[PDB]
DNA sequence: GATATTTGATCAGGAAACGGCTAGGCTAGATTC
DNA sequence: GAATCTAGCCTAGCCGTTTCCTGATCAAATATC
């Protein structure tokens, strides 16, 4: 009786039959206060809130001035939606002001995500909880109170941070970070007890235990790895630390349990190294990737091709079983019919999420490639990424109105709808061009280049907020913080200038340019901090000019160019006779951890057997790559 | 042993370690009857980046002899790969007319790759000049 | 036959590719008071 | 029934290595009919 309503037959069998009647009662003032059909459905697995939504709305709207319709009824459609509605309008009152002072969004989340009894108990326990003796950040409340399961994290926390943070001996900051996931009591009261076991007889450090423990799913990879530790260890040879990075996801139980039970049935049978095994065993749902793997290798690499190294690289990654079951389905439709080379079928699969990619590459191929202009090569690019899904319906959606409103040619739309993330950039340079282009000064070239890159929303907030005082009040010019700006993590590596330019000018003698020169790379802030703490010990203990550690540091991962030439430069210097300076001529021309650590270990045999110089062999690791240059060629080959 | 330039004799002086950056020395006669000496390091920025040999050791020499419109020159380096194939029909070309240049290999050079040479030569410049970047 | 057209060669240095790890949200089934 | 505890599957954002692409001039040099 649903169909003179104005819903359809899919949408009738989505509502229970013993509910439908309430529907048809709520309708008209449903209808009249702006509820879609779609979301008059969606709040139908709580009957009971029909009831509250229609009846009093304006006063959720007075006491919630900003929220939608969309959050109300995600709010309301949970196991405890009217209560947490009816309690919200009685607290929200008292909980706007100290000591917490919460916000619209806030509430709802904690609502939705705890119920009825985590509203009241967050209420009734404000003033206890920020002072003292805890001093926790309202963030830090919200965040614990946020999970199914509040109002016993709390109390939990209430009670054993003291104990914890005394006698064990653990940071503030580790103990909210295991108590804000899900059954943080039972994680808290496991850890509690089962810390000195793990650190004194297994020899586990007390961060690996946090690390263990600060999962959905705890007490039971505890319990777990306090018994199967030495059996893996000794019978099957893995050292703790593969352990650890298995039992360290949601699940691990399971994990090691399947592992126990199919190392030596894959490492015989099927032909696999168990770092293999490990790899596919040390992401979510790890179990069902190892049970696929296991019935799904001999098919795949038989009649498809497929060899036993790509299966494996699908296998990794979260949800790898769906993958795989997809791509043994659509790998001939889309070989066949939409001409696709089957290593782009493997590159789309082999990332986060990969079945909804295919589904939506096969789906949308057609309109793309025959109403737009696009290559199929584009489209691949585009859905060779985390969330291609969206990016390729955002792209679909918004390519005319970007080549039309903002004349931009398609290439440059395509080179911001890759990468992760792809999406939000494409809306941000959608909202944010015409400010930024007339205001700033930027042209859009700019704008584009720094939008083509990961987390370029980021970075393009992060510019138009900080543009000026950067230009201003430290003497920068536009074009350096673009180009500060252009690279991943750009807004990492704006706050970090900021932050640091001035200590560095005036405490280390350091000219703006080469902060500039260090923090336009990938991990920016890194270097900088690594510079101003490893400054000072590496131009005294060591003969080194400032400018030799700016060479050093301005490159691709200068932090770890760093901290190794400061523990290696006296032994390669004592035991081997190389001066400093061709260490840092070897760590200084990209890499600088492989090849120092390749020349240490390979300098006797090929000093000693072929006969080759110290000379020659560092003039082969200086420039280039060095560690495949040594590696092969010239060890390999001769 | 000794190679000649004007009135003087010019033997091969002492050179830094190969450490995979070429370096270099080039003579010539001032505008009095004397000789002058300059060092070049290979790299760093150039005015002709489209050109591969304006970046190596026998092409700055090359360039600094029209600058200042020099007619003879020498330079050593101490590379145990003598001059790629690039420079050896680069140099020609960035020379000025009628200038002559010998460019000097250390001794024992072997080549490898295709193109390469380890013997000393002569080169000698065409009209033609380097097109603008 | 004479011939046309593909064949590499850096003593450089910016992009562009290809791996891998953290942090956070939402949904469905199972278990305890 | 009410309230809480576990297992998988998806999106954004950030940090380290390794391989590819330019302009340019001159010999030999497969294809070439
Ligand atoms: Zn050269």
């Amino acid at each position: 009786d649903l169909r003179t309503l104005g819903y359809s037959q899919q949408q009738q069998e989505k509502i229970k039959p013993k509910v439908r009647s309430t529907v048809a009662q709520h309708h008209e003032a449903l209808v009249g206060h702006g509820f879609t059909h779609a979301h008059i459905v969606a709040l139908s697995q709580h009957p009971a809130a029909l009831g509250t939504v229609a009846v009093k709305y304006q006063d959720m709207i007075a006491a919630l001035p900003e929220a939608t319709h969309e959050a109300i009824v995600g709010v309301g459609k949970q196991w405890s939606g009217a209560r947490a509605l009816e309690a919200l309008l009685t607290v929200a009152g008292e909980l706007r002001g100290p000591p917490l002072q919460l916000d619209t969004g806030q509430l709802l989340k904690i609502a939705k995500r705890g119920g009825v009894t985590a509203v009241e108990a967050v209420h009734a326990w404000r003033n206890a909880l920020t002072g003292a003796p805890l001093n926790l950040t309202p963030e830090q409340v919200v965040a614990i109170a946020s999970h199914d399961g509040g109002k016993q994290a709390l109390e939990t926390v209430q009670r054993l941070l003291p104990v914890l943070c005394q006698a064990h001996g653990l940071t503030p900051e580790q103990v909210v970070a295991i108590a804000s996931n899900g059954g943080g009591k039972q994680a808290l009261e496991t850890v509690q007890r089962l810390l000195p076991v793990l650190c004194q007889a297994h020899g586990l450090t007390p961060e690996q235990v946090v690390a263990i423990a600060s999962n959905i799913g705890g007490k039971q990879a505890l319990e777990t790895v306090q018994r199967l530790l030495p059996v893996l260890c000794q019978a099957h040879g893995l050292t703790p630390e593969q352990v650890v990075a298995i039992a360290s996801n949601n699940g691990g139980k399971q994990a090691l349990e399947t592992v126990q039970r199919l190392l030596p049935v894959l490492c015989q049978a099927h032909g696999l190294t168990p770092e293999q095994v490990v790899a596919i065993a040390s992401h979510d749902g790890g179990k069902q990737a190892l049970e696929t793997v296991q019935r799904l290798l001999p098919v795949l690499c038989q009649a498809h091709g497929l060899t036993p190294e790509q299966v494996v690289a699908i296998a990794s990654h979260d949800g790898g079983k769906q993958a795989l079951e997809t791509v043994q389905r659509l790998l001939p439709v889309l070989c066949q019919a939409h001409g696709l080379t089957p290593e782009q079928v493997v590159a789309i699969a082999s990332n986060g999420g990969g079945k909804q990619a295919l589904e939506t590459v096969q789906r949308l191929l057609p309109v793309l490639c025959q109403a737009h202009g696009l290559t199929p090569e584009q489209v691949v690019a585009i859905a060779s990424n985390i969330g291609g899904k969206q990016a390729l319906e955002t792209v679909q959606r918004l390519l005319p109105v970007l080549c039309q409103a903002h004349g931009l040619t398609p290439e440059q739309v395509v080179a911001i709808a890759s990468n992760n993330g792809g999406k939000q950039a494409l809306e941000t340079v959608q909202r944010l061009l015409p400010v930024l282009c007339q205001a700033h000064g930027l042209t859009p070239e700019q704008v584009v280049a720094i939008a083509s890159h990961d987390g370029g929303k980021q970075a393009l907030e992060t510019v138009q907020r900080l543009l000026p005082v950067l230009c201003q009040a430290h003497g920068l010019t536009p074009e350096q913080v673009v180009a500060i700006a252009s690279h991943d993590g750009g807004k990492q590596a704006l706050e970090t200038v900021q932050r640091l330019l001035p200590v560095l000018c005036q405490a280390h003698g350091l000219t703006p340019e080469q902060v500039v020169a260090i923090a336009s790379n990938n991990g920016g802030k890194q270097a900088l901090e690594t510079v101003q703490r490893l400054l000072p010990v590496l131009c005294q203990a060591h003969g080194l000019t400032p400018e030799q550690v700016v060479a050093i540091a301005s490159n691709g991962g200068g932090k770890q160019a760093l901290e190794t030439v400061q523990r290696l430069l006296p032994v390669l210097c004592q035991a081997h006779g190389l001066t400093p300076e061709q260490v840092v001529a070897i760590a200084s021309n990209g890499g600088g951890k492989q090849a120092l650590e390749t020349v240490q270990r390979l300098l006797p045999v090929l000093c000693q057997a072929h006969g080759l110089t110290p000379e020659q062999v560092v003039a082969i690791a200086s420039n280039g790559g060095g560690k495949q240059a040594l590696e092969s060629i010239v060890a390999q080959l001769s | 042993g000794s190679y000649a330039l004007g009135p003087y004799q010019i033997s091969a002086p002492q050179l830094p370690a190969y450490n995979g950056q070429t370096v270099g020395t080039f003579y010539y006669v001032n505008d009095a009857g004397g000789l002058e000496g300059k060092v070049f390091i290979s790299g760093g920025p150039t005015p002709y980046p489209n050109y591969v040999s304006a970046g190596h050791v026998e092409s700055q020499s090359a360039l600094f002899m029209r600058d200042n419109g020099i007619s003879e020159g020498l330079v050593f380096h101490n590379n145990p790969k003598g001059t790629c194939g690039f420079c050896v029909n680069m140099i020609e070309t960035l020379l000025p007319e009628n200038a002559k240049m010998t460019v000097v290999p250390p001794e024992g050079v072997i080549p490898v790759k295709r193109g390469a040479t380890g013997e000393t030569k002569v080169f000698i410049g065409n009209s033609n000049g380097p097109k603008s970047p």
